């Protein structure tokens, strides 16, 4: 049985931890909602 | 509880209380990823949320009403992932999204790695609007995880 618990407000926060890159990837999406890489 | 904001999706089925995902309450509608709940009903205190709309291919599901989130990534600016990790506080992380090029169009993508129970955490633009949900993606050639910015359609 599942339940929800509030975790916070949805706001943009200035001076947040900036990380992660921006890769451009060729992908395919199947009938089951699974993404895969096309090469 | 129907106040706007980010929520944890939990279960008491396995050992202790386990966080299976995250979701967004907006305009009386709860939005999450299909793989988090599998379309099952949800409890909110003494209340009950029934599924309203869902799609396994988009990997999205809405509760109490139709999908309300219609903001889109502008294809240029940095965005924030409001990550809600299991057993840890809500944390904003800023990044410039990459792209998933598909035969049906380009989609924004965030290169951030978090526990599986973080699926459903919202992605925001500079005005605080939800441009999509984190948690459906792929593993690249180095073992790292890259998620789509998955957005529904507001009817
Ligand atoms: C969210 C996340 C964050 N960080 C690392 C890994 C994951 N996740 C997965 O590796 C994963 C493994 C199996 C199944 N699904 C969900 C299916 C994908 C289409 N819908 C079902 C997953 O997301």
């Amino acid at each position: 049985d599942m339940y929800i618990e509030r975790a916070g407000d949805i706001t943009w926060e200035k001076d947040a931890e900036v990380t992660g890159n921006s890769p451009r990837l060729d992908v395919a999406l199947d009938e089951s909602g699974d993404f895969s890489l096309v090469e | 509880e129907t106040t706007d904001g980010v929520y944890r999706v939990m279960t008491r089925r396995l050992l202790g209380s386990t966080q299976v995902g995250v979701g967004v309450m907006q305009e009386g509608v709860f939005h999450t990823m299909w793989h988090v709940t599998k379309g099952a009903a949800l409890r909110s205190g003494e209340g009950r949320l029934d599924p309203y709309w869902g799609d396994v291919k988009q990997d999205l599901v809405s509760y109490c009403g139709p999908w309300k989130l219609d903001a889109a990534w502008d294809g240029l600016s940095e965005v924030q992932l409001l990550a809600v990790p299991p057993g840890e506080r809500a944390k904003n992380i800023q990044t410039l999204p990459g792209i998933f090029k598909t035969k049906d169009g380009d989609i924004g993508a965030v290169a951030l790695d978090y526990p599986a129970g973080t699926s459903g955490s919202p992605i925001l633009d500079k005005c605080g609007r939800v441009i999509g949900l984190y948690g459906n993606g792929v593993v690249i050639k180095n073992g790292s995880y890259v998620s789509a910015i998955t957005q529904g359609k507001r009817e």
